[PDB]
């Protein structure tokens, strides 16, 4: 996260940290005790599928304080329409091997209904993005969880206000600033874009892509979660299948 | 009714045949007798921050 602040410990309790062989991979969002939403591009280079770990209740990476909960990732579900190395349909649904225990430090974010998300949440201006990503473009990653408030743009405005570049599809939305001061970054990928509405927080986006980090004339691009609500809900109501990676038809 | 200011619902809104509207809540919440407000039914409802709630 570029130009944000430290998220006070326990204030982003749905934030997930994803690890591969103990190394920082991506972020994610806890949506109930066994399911995590992340970005499909996080898994393009995984070979060690058995060494994928999700950490909940994480805050400071240099110290174990006892609030952290680690779980092996039993399944990674990607839409059939996602193509590795590309940006469209950038979403993954992760099943944890065992549920996490809900505590003051581990709480899921509400996965909203599609209609509520499209006709109400999509109009809330500002939302929070968070992660342990780079504090700067070509800079070191954060030791403490960072959070940033970003405003959402209509796609027409994003394309007009912006300077080989990928297109902005109906499965994405733009959010942030074009002055090069504030943005999400590389290592924040998969993390939540969370929207507050009448005392409750909801999942509206997933940190997906951008041209560098906080590049002048460019905004962050987020997966438009509202397009995937039914796809996510049907998968969560289904029985697990052998093998970690699963490609599931979309729509 | 649901398209305009979320039909007055705190959370989810369903339109029905006529001028009829039903508000609904996410799991771990119950709808109050006002028919619009959602109250937590569990210790850790989704999208609420316990350290801020217990302050
Ligand atoms: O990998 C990167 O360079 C990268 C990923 C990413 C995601 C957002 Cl939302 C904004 C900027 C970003 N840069
Ligand atoms: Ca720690």
């Amino acid at each position: 996260i570029v130009g944000g602040k430290v998220c006070p410990k326990g204030e982003c309790p749905w934030q997930v940290l994803l690890l591969v062989n103990g190394a920082q991979l991506c972020g994610g969002t806890l949506i109930n005790t066994i399911w995590v939403v992340s970005a499909a591009h996080c898994f393009d280079k995984i070979k060690n599928w058995r060494n994928l770990i999700a950490v909940l209740g994480e805050h400071d990476l240099s110290e174990h304080d006892g609030d952290e909960q680690s779980r092996r990732v039993a399944q990674v579900i990607i839409p059939s329409t996602y193509v590795p190395g590309t940006t469209n349909h950038d979403i993954a649904l992760l099943r944890l091997h065992q549920p996490v225990v809900l505590t003051d430090h581990v709480v899921p974010l509400c996965l909203p209904e599609r209609t509520f998300s499209e006709r109400t949440l999509a109009f809330v201006r500002f939302s929070l993005v968070s992660g342990w990503g780079q504090l700067l473009d070509r800079g070191a990653t954060a030791l403490e969880l960072m959070v940033l408030n970003v405003p959402r743009l209509m796609t027409q405005d994003c394309l007009q206000q912006s300077r080989d570049s990928p297109n902005i599809t109906e499965y994405m939305f733009c959010a942030g600033y074009s002055d090069g001061s504030k943005d999400s970054c590389k290592g924040d990928s998969g993390g939540p874009h969370a929207t507050h509405y009448r005392g409750t927080w909801y999942l509206t986006g997933i940190v997906s892509w951008g041209q560098g980090c906080a590049t002048v004339g460019h905004f962050g691009v987020y997966t438009r979660v509202s397009q995937y609500i039914e796809w996510l809900q049907k998968l969560m109501r289904s029985e697990p299948r052998p093998g970690v990676l699963l490609r599931a038809p979309f729509p | 009714i649901c398209v305009n200011e979320n039909g007055g619902c705190e959370q989810y809104c369903s339109d029905h045949t006529g001028t009829k509207r039903s508000c609904r809540c996410h799991e771990g919440y119950s709808l109050l007798a006002d028919g619009v407000s959602c109250t937590p039914t569990v210790e850790y409802p989704c999208g609420k921050i316990p350290i801020l709630e217990k302050r």
